[PDB]
């Protein structure tokens, strides 16, 4: 295409963008044998996310760029029961299968019709279709070989659309367990792979103790108390124990949900009421209530302590849980 | 006298009103609007 030679100095060094038979750019990282993709959407939305570096902290760094990508793209407008039907309607059931183009482009077309209908306002079918392919094959498409597995593609959709956190959690356990419902070593260990796919992309999988998922397999059926096994309800169990390599999903579900959240307080460093969004309550001390935007800077005031306990609300507060609290932090200092 | 100031009196009355309703400013309708997730919990308290 004519565009190569534009485009190509838009990344430069070992980076190397190069075409695809689905008129799709993509860049090539050569000696990693990983290759991602860059459309021009997406090339000014990941311009954009340059510029927030911002974040202190690891995982609230995933969940806000994944918040700001899913609302982008425009998949949190996609609930679990159209997908499911989606990809049911396929016959996309068996984990394993082989995935072409054609049956991925197809599914996503049934997906994003529905979309649309639902939303012909916001949703653009052809260039909502090529988004999400290139976010897919930009996660599981690293080889250019044009085949990718059903789990991955399951999994990528469920934790991009809009439903419960513990729904998309039983059917993905029930996408890797057996018809009767166990989990052994080994689908886990795939899940876990197809889970950390995603966070190298971006370039914060280290962080979350990096690609290795022998650690998570480990601490998940220590869990398991060795069993050979595990179950749905354990898999959550150890879910809710926040594991180093999954929080960010729920972090990202948190951060979706106090985006509407409006407390009624002043923020102890920018002075701004009522506070929209994140609330951050010292533990410690008292009348000390910060905003995310100070928070996010790493600006203190008065200084960090010894140990500088915070809660962080992310929804409108009750007065009797806070007056609790409240009570909990005078009998704290008066200690 | 019994007719002026026991008509004062009702002012405790009025005060237990009072005192009831604002234990209660948050506990009269904890639900409120917006009633998102309503069959799980929502809440964090450590920074990760």
């Amino acid at each position: 295409p004519a565009s190569q030679h534009f485009l190509s100095t838009s990344v430069q060094g070992p980076w190397e963008r190069a075409i695809s038979p689905n008129k799709v750019p993509y860049y090539i990282n050569h000696e990693t044998q990983t290759t991602c993709w860059d459309h021009p959407k997406m090339t000014e939305l990941y311009q954009s996310l340059a510029d927030l570096n911002n974040v202190r902290f690891s995982a609230y760094r995933t969940a806000m760029k994944l918040r700001r990508l899913q609302k982008a793209l425009c998949l949190d407008l996609l609930t679990l029961s159209a997908a499911c039907d989606a990809l049911d309607q396929h016959n996309l059931k068996q984990n394993d299968q082989p995935m072409d183009i054609l049956q991925i482009i197809n599914c996503l077309t049934t997906v994003y019709d529905r979309l649309e209908q639902e939303h012909n306002n916001l949703v653009n079918v052809p260039l909502c279709v090529d988004m999400c392919l290139n976010w897919l094959l930009n996660v599981y498409d690293t080889g250019r070989t044009g085949r990718i597995r059903v789990l991955s593609f399951k999994t990528g959709i469920i934790s991009l659309c809009k439903a419960h956190l513990e729904d998309k959690y039983r059917y993905l356990f029930k996408q890797v367990a057996s018809s009767t419902g166990f989990c052994d070593q080994r689908r886990l260990g795939l899940l876990l792979h197809d889970s950390i796919q995603i966070p190298r992309q971006l370039g914060e999988v280290a962080s979350f103790g990096g690609s290795n998922i022998e650690p998570s397999v480990r601490s998940c059926f220590q869990f398991a108390n060795n069993k050979p096994e595990i179950e749905a309800a354990l898999f959550l169990d150890w879910m809710r124990l926040e594991p180093q390599s999954m929080v960010w999903l729920p972090v990202l579900h948190r951060v979706a949900a106090a985006e509407t959240a409006k407390h009624q307080a002043k923020c102890n460093i920018c002075k701004e009421c009522p506070i929209i969004g994140f609330r951050y309550r010292s533990l410690k001390h008292f009348n000390y209530d910060i905003c995310q935007s100070c928070f996010f800077s790493g600006r203190v005031a008065k200084g960090h302590k010894m140990h500088y306990p915070m809660v962080e609300y992310c929804t409108p507060t009750t007065s009797g849980e806070d007056v609790r609290d409240f009570a909990k932090v005078l009998k704290n200092k008066f200690r | 006298l019994h007719t002026v100031i026991p008509a004062v009196v009702v002012a405790a009355i009025l005060l237990i009103a009072g005192i009831i309703a604002m234990i209660c400013y948050r506990k009269k309708r904890k639900g409120k609007l917006t009633l998102e997730d309503q069959a799980t919990f929502i809440k964090k308290g450590v920074p990760i």
